[PDB]
C-alpha cells in the first residue's frame, strides 16, 4: 500500500494537470472573443472615416485636443497624404479657438514632407518645435486608449456579472 | 475616463543605476507610471519617485541597460499604478510584475485597484480570535496563531524555512469542534529550485485550483521586488473583502525586498539609515504588514506569514528589528537545533505570538492550554540555564532536581518539538504530549499551574 | 491496468465539459456584442478638448 | 560617432560629445584604443570604465563608439587555450609581439582565421529543411577528446538554402545559408554572444548525479552535484586553490573552465605545466587533460576593471559548451576580487556605500551570476541534456566569515565547504571544518547511493554522529580532564581521532592520495565503523560482569590492527588496482573479527 | 562617518555650483 | 624624443592638504610629472592625480608647506615618471627619490624605464623550482625557498628581523647535490640605527659592489615612500630581465609604505577598507609583490623578501592579512621565543612556503624531505597541545606519550630551531637533525611517514 499510494500520487498529479489545461483553454477562448470584438470596432471606425462630413468634425476635435495638450508657441501636425485638405481646414478652424481659451499666440505648421503611414485608420500627430514632445491623436491610439479602460464594463456587459462579488467597494 | 491623448518625451537627461531623469515634463504628477520604448523597440515600465519643476525621476522596473539619452521615448500615463484584478487569478502563475508566465492570456479585469491600498478605519476592524490549527506542536501548543494575524518566520541561510512554510500551507485549518484557505504567494528573489519546490508541493496536494503565484526569481530584475508584495496584497484584498473568502498570504524573502529598497535609496543620495537601509524603511514595511485582518460586516480574512532570513543569524539587524515592531510575534527557526537533526528546528524561547491569549482556553481549545504552555516554557528556560553551568562547572555538582530539567530538555526537544514533515497533530494531541512531559516533575515543582488544573490533569 | 484505463476516459470527459463551457461563452457573446460596440464607438467618437486644471491663463 | 575625453581618474574616464550612446556599450578610448564600457550618462557626457591602464591618456583624446556590448566569440579553438578578461589569446600576443608583456591596446582575434578544421554536416538536413535556433547542424572534430557541435545562434530561424559538404574550412568560410521572410543569413563556424545576457534553454531540470571530486571528505560528507553551486570560504593558506585544481584535474566533467580572477600569476603557470602531463584513458588511447580545459586569467597586478569582464567571460563559455550536451564545471577563484573591483569602480563614481564600502547592488550581481548554474534541457531540436556547476572561492578579510561577500554568497549557494586555519597550521589537509559545513543535496542523492553503493548512507550518518559526539566530549575534557569518562566515551574519542587522522586527512601531493575513488572511500569507512561497532559492543556486553574489557585492554591487544586501520590510506589506486585494494580491505576485516574473538 | 561626510560634500557641491 | 618646449604655469587655483590644483592647463595628461618652484626658490616634484577639462590635480611628493597661489611656478614635463637605469647602480647609495647620497655623480643612464612596470604575460613565466639554501634549518627544512619566490618576513617591533634578513643575504646560495646574488635594498621609514646596521653588514660580511641602496629615513618626505619600492624594483627588473643576473630584493617595512598609502588615501577622501586603509590596498600591494619571478628565454630572476612589522603582533591586521593573500608564503618571527633567548625566533606553525612542494624531493634535495617536514609539523602541534593541557590538569596527570611529546618539544626548540647567527647548515644536516628528533617516538607513532621510508631512514 505504500506503492499503492505512490501511484495514487501520479493519478492526483495527472488530474490536476488536466484541470489546469482546461481552465487555460477556456481563458484563451474568452481572450480570442475579446480580440475579435476589438477588431470589429476597428472595422467600424474605418467605415466611419470614409464619411467625410463626420471625419471633418472628428479631425476638428482631434487637432484641438492635441493643441490643448502641447501648449507650445510652435507646433507641427502630421497627417496622411490623402487627409491633408481636411486637416488643413481643421487647423485653420482650431487656431482662433486656441487663441481665445489660452490668450496667447501660436504658430501651427502642417508637415508636408513626412506623412503618416497610409495604412493607418486615421488621425493626426502633433509635435512641438524641435520635435521632442509628441501627442498621437490617431484612431488606433484613441481606440486602444479608451477600450482598455472599459474592460470591466465590457466584461460585465458581454459575459454577465460575477455572482461571488458581494461588495463593489 | 482619461480620454485626452498621452504625452511622449524624447528628453532624457541622465541615466544612473536604476533611475532615469527627464526634463521638460508638463505638470509632472507624483507616483505616475511611465512606459519607456528603447531604441531597438523593447518596452519597459517605470514609476515617478520625485517631481520638481519640470524634472521627473523615474525608476525603471526592468533596469536601465541599453537605454541612451537621445532615442528612448518615455510616454506618461496620467495615472498611478492600478492593477487589474479578478477572481480568475486563482490557479494562475504570474511574474513579479503581474504578467502571465504560464502560457495563459492577460487578466480580463473585474476591477482596477490602486496597489497602495486604501486605509481601513481602525473602528471598522474586528479582533481575531479564531485559532488556526497548523498541525505543528511548536506553533499550536506554545505560539498559537489566530485567523487574521500577521506573524513572520525569522530564519537564516541554509535552514529549512521553506519546509515549515509549505507544511503550514498544507495542513492549516480551523480547530475541529463539530471552506478552507485560498493562498496568495509572492516570491522575491528566490532561486529556481525553491520555486520548483513550491509549485510541485502545491500541485501535488490538489491545491493549485486555489493558488495564485507571483514569482520574481534571482535572475529577474531587482526593482520589480518593490511592487511584487503589493500586487500580491491587492489580489488578497479583492478576494477577501469583495469576494468574501479566507486568504493566506505568503511573502518569501522579505529581506530581498529590503535589499532592493536600499539599492534604490542609495542611488538617490539620501541620508542613510542603519547599515545603509533607507530611513523610511519602518514606514515602508508597515504599509505591507498592516494589510491583514478582518473587517466588520464582511466574512473574509487575510492571514500573513512573511519569511525573513536574518543576516549572520542576527536578530538585531534592521530588517528583523523593524519587522518585530510591526508584526504580532515571530516564529524563530534556530541553527543549533538544525545541526542536531531536529525538524522543525523552532526555538520557543525567542518565539512569540501576541494574539494567543485570546484565541485559546475554555470553549475555544481546552481549559488547560495556557497553563501547560506557560509551564513548558518556564521548564525549558530553567533547563537551559541549568545545562549551561552543567557543561561548564561539574557534571556531578548537579543537584538531584538539576537532573530532571536536563531529562526534560532532551525529551522536550525530541518528543514535543520534533514532529515530522508530513505529520498533522491535533491541538489535543499536542496538549497530551505536553502533559506526558510535565509528568516528569513531581507536582510540587509546577508552580505556574493552578491547583484546580493540576488536580484534573496531572494524575493520569 | 486500471490507471492506464482511466487515464484516457477522464481526459475525454474533461474535454467534453470544456467544449460545453466554450459554447456557453459563445452564446453569451453573440447576444451582446452590438450594444457594447455602440457604446465603445460612441465613447471613441465623442471628443472634448480640455486644458490641464493647473494651467494659469 | 566620435567623442572626446574630458576627464581621467583611475580606471574611470569621462567623455564628452556622446549624445546617443547606450548604457553598457563598448567604446575605445585614446590613441592606443583601450576598451571600455559605459556605466553612466548625463546629457552629452558619458562615464566609461576602462579595462586597461589609463596612465598617459590626455584630455581631448578620441573616443570611438562601437555600437555593440562586450561580447565573446564562440567557435572552435577554445579548448586548450588561455585568455584574459577581454578574451585575448595570450599565446598569440606572446608570439606576434616577440616579448614577455601584454601591450596596452593590443588587438588580436580570439580565434585564429588560419587553422582549417574538419567539418562534417548533419546528414539529415537538405535544401529546404526548417531549422530553428539551437539546432546542431554540423560537427567539427576539434581534438581527440572534444567534438565541437556547430549550433545555430539562439535567435535565428529559417529554411536551409545552402549547407556545405564535408571538408576542411577555416572560421571565415560560409558553412550555412538560410532564408527567412525573404532575407538571407550566412553563418560560419564562429558566433558572437553578449557576455551579460544568459543563453536560453528549453527547461531547467533538477540535479540527480554527483560531482565526484577526488577527496574523501567532500564526497562522503558534503557532496556537490552536477549542476550545483558551491562556495569555499577560508583565510590565506587554507587550500582553496589546491582544492580547485584537484577538482579540475580529477573530476568527472567533460569540460573545465578555470577563471583566475585577481590571483597569483604563478598559479596559472602551474596549470600550464602540470596539465599537459596528466592524462586520462578513453579507448585504450591516453589523452592529456589539457585537451578539454580552457583558462581565463586576469592576475592581481593586471587592470582592476577587467576582473568583472573575466567572470562574465568564463560563465559564457560554460554555457556555450553545455548547449552542446556536455557537463561543464567552472572554477571562479576569489570572487572576492570581483567584489573588490566593484567597490573600487563604485568609489571612483562617488556612490553611497552599503556595507563595509561595497555597492548596494553587490548581492544582486552575485545572485544573478550563481543563477546560471544548473542542469538543463538544451535549446534545439536534437534532444540533449547539459549542465554547468560553479565552484566559487571566497577570501574573507581576516578569516572572518561575517564579511559582506561571504554573507551574500552563503544565502545563494547550496553547498558550503568552510575551511579552517587551525587545521591548516597543523598541515591537516584538506582543512574543511566538518562542523560548520553543509550540503543541501544530501537527500537528492539517495537514489544514486541506494542503486550504486547501498551500504554508504548508514556509514555516513554513523560517522557524522561520532564526530558530533566527540566535540561534546572535548569541551568537557578540556575543563575536567580525561578521567571522568566512561568507557564508551573513551571509545568514541579514539574512533573519532582515527577518523579525523586517517580518513578525513588526505595529502594530495603524493602518488597514492592525489586521487581516491569512491570504492576506496566506502571501503575505508566500512572498516573504520566496523571497529567502532565491535569495540563498543565488547565494552558494553561485559560491563556489569567482573571481566570488564575496557579500552586499554582493546588497545594493548590490538596494536597491530590499529596500525593497519591507520595505514589503509597508503594503497595506490593505480599500482595496486581495484581488486587488490578490495581484497586487502576484506582481509583486514577478518583480522579485526578474529582479534575481537580473541579477547572474549 | 564616511557616509555623513559624503552627504555634506554633496550639499556643499550643489549649493556652490547652483 | 620630445622636441617641443615645455609649458610653465603660474595659474594655481588652490592648495589644500598635499594636493595642488592648477587651472588653464593645455590638454592635461593623466599621471604626468610636474616640477614646482616655490617663492623662495626651492624645488619640489609632483604627479598628476586627476584631470578634468582645464584642471589638473597635482600631488606633491615633499608636501605643500610654503606654496602660494601667486608665485609658485609649475612646469609640466610632458611624460610619466621614468627613472634612469644602468648597471653602475650596483655599488651606490641613493635616497628614496633616486638622488645620490654617497658623494658621487648622477646616473649616466643606459635606459629610461617607466617605474610602474608592466604585468608579465602569465604564459611567459617559468614556475620556480630551484631551491635556495639559506643555511637556516627553520627555513630550509620546513619552509623551503625557491629562486624566484616572493616570501616576506612577518615580524613585530623590537624583534630581530633585521639580523635574520642579513643572515639570509650573506648565507644564501643554491643546493650542492654533487654565481651569486645581486642585492637591491630599499628601506621605507627606517631609523638611522637600521641603515647603519645594514650598510655596515653589507660591506663587511661580503662585497658592496653588488648592492644598490635606496634609503628613505624616518625624517624624510612621507609621500615619497610611495615611489621608493618602485624605483628599487625597476632597477631589479633591468638587472634581471635585460642583463641576466640573479637579484635579491629586500623591502624594509612595507608597514611604513602602507601607512603612507593610507595617509595619501585619506587626504583625498576615498572609500576605506578595514581600519581606514584604502579599498585598493590589495591591488596596490599586488603591483609591488608581483614583480618577482622568472621568464621564458632569459637567465635571470628576482627573489623578493619584504619585511613587515605586525601591529600588536596581530596577524589579522589589514597589512599582514592582505600581504599573505598576495605572496607565496611567509616566515613568522615570534615574540614568545625571543623572550626565551632563542635565535632565530621563528615559529613554524604560522609559517608557510607555497613553492616548497615543487623544490624538494628526489634529485632536488633528498627523497625523504617532505615526510620529515610533515611529521615534524604534526609532532610540534601535538606537543604544543599537551603543553597547554598540562597547564590545567597538572604535571602528574599526563600519560607516557604526552611526556614523549613534551620532550620532543624541548629538543626541537633547542636543537632544530635554535641555530646561532653565523652558522650555515647544509640541508642534509638539517634533515639528519630532523631524523634524530623523530627517533624519540616508536615508528608506529609516526603515522604520516609511509612504511617504505621508515624502513630505510628510521633505523640508523
Ligand atoms: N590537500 C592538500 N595537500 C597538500 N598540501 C596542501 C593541500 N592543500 C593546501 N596545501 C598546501 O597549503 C598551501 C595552501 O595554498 P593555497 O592552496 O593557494 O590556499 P589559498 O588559495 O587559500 O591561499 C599550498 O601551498 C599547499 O602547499
Amino acid at each position: 500500500e505504500k506503492k499503492e499510494k505512490q501511484i495514487e500520487q501520479q493519478k492526483k498529479i495527472q488530474m490536476s494537470n488536466l484541470m489546469n489545461q482546461a481552465r487555460l483553454k477556456v481563458l484563451r477562448a474568452r481572450d480570442d472573443l475579446i480580440t475579435d470584438l476589438l477588431n470589429e470596432a476597428k472595422q467600424r471606425l474605418s467605415k466611419v472615416v470614409k464619411d467625410t462630413t463626420r471625419y471633418q468634425v472628428l479631425l476638428d476635435g482631434l487637432v484641438l485636443q492635441g493643441l490643448y495638450q502641447l501648449l507650445e508657441p510652435r507646433m507641427i501636425v502630421r497627417c496622411r497624404k490623402q487627409d491633408f485638405p481636411l486637416v488643413k481646414a481643421a487647423v485653420q478652424k482650431a487656431i482662433p479657438m486656441y487663441k481665445i481659451a489660452t490668450k496667447n499666440d501660436v504658430d501651427v505648421q502642417i508637415d508636408q514632407e513626412s506623412y503618416l503611414p497610409e495604412d493607418i485608420a486615421g488621425g493626426v500627430e502633433i509635435y512641438n518645435g524641435d520635435r521632442k514632445i509628441k501627442v498621437s491623436n490617431t484612431l488606433e491610439s484613441r481606440l486602444d486608449l479608451i477600450a482598455q479602460q472599459m474592460m470591466p464594463e465590457v466584461r460585465g456587459a458581454l459575459f454577465g456579472a460575477n455572482a461571488n462579488r458581494k461588495f463593489l467597494d | 475616463y482619461l480620454s485626452q491623448p498621452r504625452l511622449t518625451y524624447k528628453t532624457v537627461s541622465g541615466v544612473n543605476g536604476p533611475l532615469v531623469i527627464l526634463d521638460h515634463v508638463k505638470f509632472p504628477r507624483y507616483a505616475e507610471i511611465v512606459h519607456l520604448t528603447l531604441p531597438d523597440g523593447t518596452k519597459r515600465s517605470g514609476q515617478v519617485l520625485e517631481v520638481s519643476g519640470s524634472k521627473a525621476v523615474v525608476q525603471v522596473f526592468e533596469g536601465t541597460s541599453g537605454i541612451d539619452a537621445k532615442k528612448t521615448s518615455c510616454e506618461f500615463t496620467g495615472d498611478i499604478l492600478r492593477t487589474p484584478v479578478s477572481e480568475d487569478m486563482l490557479g494562475r502563475v504570474f511574474n513579479g510584475s503581474g504578467k502571465p508566465i504560464d502560457r495563459g492570456p492577460v487578466v480580463l479585469a473585474e476591477d482596477f485597484l490602486d496597489i497602495m491600498g486604501q486605509p481601513i478605519n481602525p473602528q471598522c476592524r474586528i479582533y481575531p480570535e479564531e485559532m488556526i490549527q497548523t498541525g505543528i506542536s511548536a506553533i499550536d501548543g506554545m505560539n498559537s496563531i489566530a485567523r487574521g494575524q500577521k506573524i513572520p518566520i525569522f530564519s537564516a541561510a541554509g535552514l529549512p524555512h521553506n519546509e515549515i512554510a509549505a507544511q503550514i500551507c498544507r495542513q492549516a485549518g480551523l480547530v475541529k469542534k463539530s471552506e478552507n484557505f485560498a493562498i496568495v504567494f509572492a516570491a522575491m528573489g528566490v532561486n529556481m529550485e525553491t520555486a520548483r519546490f513550491f509549485k510541485s508541493d502545491f500541485e501535488e496536494n490538489g491545491s493549485m485550483d486555489n493558488v495564485c503565484l507571483f514569482l520574481n526569481l534571482a535572475n529577474d530584475p531587482t526593482i520589480e521586488r518593490i511592487i511584487t508584495p503589493r500586487l500580491a496584497l491587492t489580489t488578497a484584498e479583492f478576494l477577501a473583502y469583495q469576494c468574501e473568502k479566507h486568504v493566506l498570504v505568503i511573502l518569501t524573502d522579505m529581506s530581498s525586498y529590503a535589499e532592493a529598497l536600499r539599492e534604490v535609496s542609495a542611488a538617490r543620495e539620501e541620508v542613510p539609515g542603519r547599515r545603509g537601509f533607507p530611513g523610511y524603511m519602518y514606514t515602508d514595511l508597515a504599509t505591507i504588514y498592516e494589510r491583514a485582518g478582518r473587517v466588520e460586516g464582511r466574512n473574509g480574512s487575510i492571514t500573513q506569514i512573511p519569511i525573513l532570513t536574518m543576516p549572520n543569524d542576527d536578530i538585531t539587524h534592521p530588517i528583523p528589528d523593524l519587522t518585530g515592531y510591526i508584526t504580532e510575534g515571530q516564529i524563530y527557526v534556530d541553527r543549533q537545533l538544525h545541526n542536531r537533526q531536529i525538524y522543525p528546528p523552532i526555538n520557543v524561547l525567542p518565539s512569540l505570538s501576541r494574539l494567543m491569549k485570546s484565541a485559546i482556553g475554555e470553549g475555544m481549545t481546552r481549559k488547560d492550554h495556557a497553563d501547560v504552555s506557560n509551564q513548558l516554557y518556564a521548564c525549558y528556560a530553567i533547563g537551559k540555564d541549568v545545562q549551561a553551568m552543567k557543561a561548564v562547572v561539574g557534571e556531578e555538582a548537579l543537584t538531584s532536581d538539576d537532573l530532571l530539567y536536563l531529562e526534560f530538555l532532551q525529551k522536550f526537544e525530541r518528543n514535543f518539538i520534533a514532529q515530522g514533515p508530513y505529520e498533522n497533530r491535533t491541538v489535543f494531541e499536542t496538549l497530551d504530549i505536553g502533559w506526558q512531559l510535565l509528568r516528569i516533575f513531581p507536582k510540587e515543582m509546577l508552580k505556574r499551574i493552578p491547583q484546580s488544573t493540576l488536580s484534573e490533569f496531572y494524575p493520569r | 491496468a486500471a490507471a492506464l484505463g482511466s487515464r484516457g476516459s477522464c481526459s475525454t470527459e474533461v474535454e467534453k465539459e470544456t467544449q460545453e463551457k466554450m459554447t456557453i461563452l459563445q452564446t453569451y457573446f453573440r447576444q451582446n456584442r452590438d450594444e457594447v460596440l455602440d457604446n465603445l464607438l460612441a465613447f471613441v467618437c465623442d471628443i472634448r478638448p480640455e486644458i490641464h486644471e493647473n494651467y494659469r491663463i | 560617432t566620435f567623442g572626446y575625453v574630458h576627464g581621467v581618474s583611475g580606471p574611470v574616464v569621462t567623455a564628452c560629445d556622446m549624445a546617443g550612446a547606450a548604457m553598457y556599450e563598448l567604446v575605445r578610448v585614446g590613441h592606443s584604443e583601450l576598451v571600455g564600457e559605459i556605466i553612466r550618462l548625463e546629457g552629452d557626457m558619458a562615464t566609461i570604465q576602462v579595462y586597461e591602464e589609463t596612465s598617459g591618456v590626455s584630455v581631448g583624446d578620441p573616443v570611438l563608439r562601437t555600437g555593440k556590448p562586450l561580447s565573446v566569440e564562440l567557435g572552435p579553438g577554445i579548448m586548450g587555450a588561455i585568455f584574459d578578461g577581454i578574451q585575448r589569446p595570450l599565446s598569440d600576443i606572446s608570439s606576434q609581439t616577440q616579448s614577455i608583456y601584454i601591450p596596452r591596446g593590443v588587438n588580436v582575434s580570439a580565434l585564429s582565421r588560419d587553422i582549417k578544421w574538419d567539418f562534417t554536416p548533419c546528414k539529415n538536413l537538405r535544401v529546404g529543411s526548417h531549422i530553428t535556433g539551437g539546432d546542431i547542424y554540423g560537427i567539427v572534430s576539434e581534438n581527440s577528446l572534444i567534438k565541437h557541435k556547430i549550433m545555430l545562434p539562439p535567435r535565428n530561424r529559417g529554411t536551409v538554402t545552402y549547407i556545405a559538404p564535408p571538408g576542411n574550412y577555416d572560421t571565415s568560410d560560409v558553412v550555412l545559408e538560410l532564408e527567412f521572410e525573404g532575407v538571407k543569413e550566412k553563418f560560419t563556424m564562429v558566433q558572437v554572444w553578449p557576455v551579460r545576457q544568459v543563453r536560453p534553454v528549453t527547461e531547467k531540470l533538477p540535479a540527480n548525479h554527483p560531482l565526484l571530486t577526488g577527496q574523501r571528505v567532500l564526497d562522503a560528507l558534503f557532496p556537490c552535484v552536477q549542476g550545483g553551486t558551491t562556495a569555499i570560504p577560508g583565510a590565506f593558506g587554507c587550500g582553496k586553490t589546491v582544492i580547485s585544481q584537484s577538482l579540475s584535474k580529477y573530476s568527472n566533467s567533460d569540460v573545465i573552465i578555470y577563471v583566475g580572477c585577481g590571483e597569483r600569476g604563478n598559479e596559472m603557470s602551474e596549470v600550464l605545466r602540470d596539465f599537459p602531463e596528466l592524462t586520462m584513458e578513453v579507448d585504450g588511447k591516453v589523452e592529456s587533460i589539457m585537451k578539454r580545459t580552457a583558462l581565463v586569467a586576469n592576475t592581481s597586478n593586471m587592470p582592476v576593471a577587467a576582473r568583472e569582464a573575466s567572470i562574465y567571460t568564463g560563465i559564457t563559455l560554460s554555457e556555450y559548451f553545455r548547449d552542446m550536451g556536455y557537463h561543464v564545471s567552472m572554477m571562479a577563484d576569489s570572487t572576492s576580487r570581483w567584489a573588490e573591483a566593484l567597490r573600487e569602480i563604485s568609489g571612483r563614481l562617488a556612490e553611497m556605500p552599503a556595507d563595509s564600502g561595497y555597492p548596494a547592488y553587490l548581492g544582486a550581481r552575485l545572485a544573478s551570476f550563481y543563477e546560471r548554474a544548473g542542469r538543463v534541457k538544451c535549446l534545439g531540436n536534437p534532444e540533449r541534456e547539459g549542465s554547468v556547476s560553479i565552484v566559487g572561492a571566497v577570501s574573507p578579510p581576516g578569516g572572518d566569515f561575517s564579511d559582506p561577500v561571504t554573507s551574500a554568497t552563503l544565502g545563494i549557494v547550496q553547498v558550503f565547504w568552510g575551511l579552517d586555519k587551525k587545521l591548516a597550521q597543523r598541515k591537516h589537509f584538506p582543512s574543511v571544518n566538518w562542523l560548520i559545513s553543509y550540503s543541501k543535496y544530501m537527500r537528492a542523492l539517495d537514489e544514486y547511493y541506494d542503486k550504486h553503493f547501498t551500504e554508504f548512507v548508514p556509514l555516513r550518518t554513523k560517522a557524522k554522529e561520532i564526530l558530533q559526539e566527540e566535540e561534546d566530549l572535548a569541551e568537557i575534557v578540556q575543563l575536567v580532564g580525561k578521567a571522568s569518562l566512561a568507557e564508551t566515551d573513551k571509545i568514541t574519542l579514539e574512533v573519532a581521532k582515527l577518523i579525523k587522522d586517517d580518513f578525513l586527512q588526505q595529502n594530495g601531493y603524493t602518488p597514492y592520495d592525489r586521487f581516491c575513488p569512491f570504492y576506496k572511500t566506502v571501503g575505508m569507512l566500512s572498516n573504520m565503523i566496523a571497529f567502532y561497532d565491535m569495540a563498543r559492543r565488547a565494552v558494553e556486553t561485559t560491563a556489569q560482569s567482573d571481566n570488564k574489557i575496557t579500552w586499554s585492554i582493546i588497545r594493548e591487544h590490538m596494536g597491530d590492527i590499529l596500525y593497519k586501520l591507520s595505514s589503509m590510506k597508503f594503497k595506490d589506486p593505480l599500482k595496486d588496482g581495484e581488486a587488490k585494494i578490495k581484497s586487502d580491505y576484506a582481509q583486514l576485516l577478518e583480522d579485526m573479527q578474529n582479534a575481537f574473538r580473541s579477547l572474549e | 562617518f564616511y557616509r555623513l561626510k559624503k552627504i555634506q560634500e554633496k550639499k556643499k557641491i550643489l549649493k556652490e555650483k547652483s
